[PDB]
């Protein structure tokens, strides 16, 4: 099984991974377009509480 | 690909969901 190499993936780690962070009253709302999403590094790590 | 406002004749002088800059 063969496919291009795994580049240009989408920014998680801006979201996630962020310095700061918005109020609930007013959320930052990023929009994620044209990439390749990996949501093993969401899913899988441990750092999460849910 | 944006939602432009364009002007009634563009010209060069000397909500958007795609963006690429080369
Ligand atoms: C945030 O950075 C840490 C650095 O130790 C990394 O382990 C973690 O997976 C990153 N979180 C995301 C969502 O990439
Ligand atoms: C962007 O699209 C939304 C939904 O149609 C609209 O309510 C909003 O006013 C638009 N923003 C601009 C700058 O056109």
């Amino acid at each position: 099984v063969r496919f291009p190499n795994i580049t240009n993936l989408c920014p998680f780690g801006e979201v996630f991974n962020a310095t700061r962070f918005a109020s609930v009253y007013a959320w930052n709302r990023k929009r994620i377009s044209n990439c390749v999403a990996d949501y093993s590094v969401l899913y899988n790590s441990a750092s999460f509480s849910t | 690909v944006c939602e432009f406002q364009f002007c009634n004749d563009p010209f060069l002088g000397v909500n958007c969901t795609f963006e690429y800059v080369s």
